[PDB]
């Protein structure tokens, strides 16, 4: 829409329904520009006395966004709450959203 | 009430059980009323059904609570069981109240 209009809001919550729980988590990012626009062979020989070690590859000018961490979507008590009183757990659904960009 | 607990105007109502007299032999008649009697006991099963209202936690603390645990260092019985001779051991008092709310 506009410059002076804000895409989204801030949204961090748990919410409890009997055998469903929800987790919103919202952060602030920084995008750098890598590799100055360019696509870069990379490489490695033996290291620290290993050919384990040794590679043959590409680096890229993207970045990417990586949520596969408990403490991303969870506080401290609310992993306490989960603990303490159930059997099991298991993931159902996810949803992202990007927004409010700034250059 | 100053031991705990809830006070009440109309209470849960005291129930009263008794023998019913049974007579031992008597061959004579006297106004004085009959003082021999045969000698019983009597023995069954009592079930009780009690309600309760919850109230739930709406915290917003993030650091994790503190709770009732069963922690015990080199243990040389469990607490809250029968022992060997069959007699129940219950070595601490458990109060209520463990979850933190601000004023």
């Amino acid at each position: 829409d506009g410059v002076g209009n804000a895409s989204g809001d801030w949204h961090c919550d748990s919410t409890w329904m009997g055998d469903r729980v929800v987790t919103k988590s919202t952060r602030t990012w920084v995008l750098p520009s890598y590799n100055n626009h360019q696509y870069r062979e990379i490489k490695s020989g033996s290291v620290d006395g290993s050919n384990a070690n040794a590679y043959f590859g590409y680096s890229t000018p993207w970045g990417y966004f990586d949520f596969n961490r408990f403490h991303s979507h969870w506080s401290p008590r609310d992993w306490q709450r989960l603990i303490n009183n159930y059997w099991g757990f298991r993931p159902r659904s996810l949803r992202v959203k990007i927004f409010n960009i700034q250059v | 009430p100053a031991m705990g607990g809830f006070g009440l105007k109309h209470p849960p109502p005291m129930m009263l059980i008794k023998n019913t007299p049974v007579p031992g032999n008597i061959t004579s008649f006297s106004d004085v009323p009959v003082s021999s009697f045969i000698t019983q006991y009597s023995t069954g099963q009592v079930t009780v059904e009690m309600e309760w209202e919850l109230k739930k936690e709406n915290s917003k603390r993030w650091n994790p609570e503190i709770q009732y645990t069963n922690n015990y260092n080199d243990p040389q019985f469990v607490d809250f069981a029968p022992d060997s001779t069959g007699e129940y051991r219950s070595t601490r008092p458990i109060g209520t109240r463990y979850l933190t709310r601000p004023l």
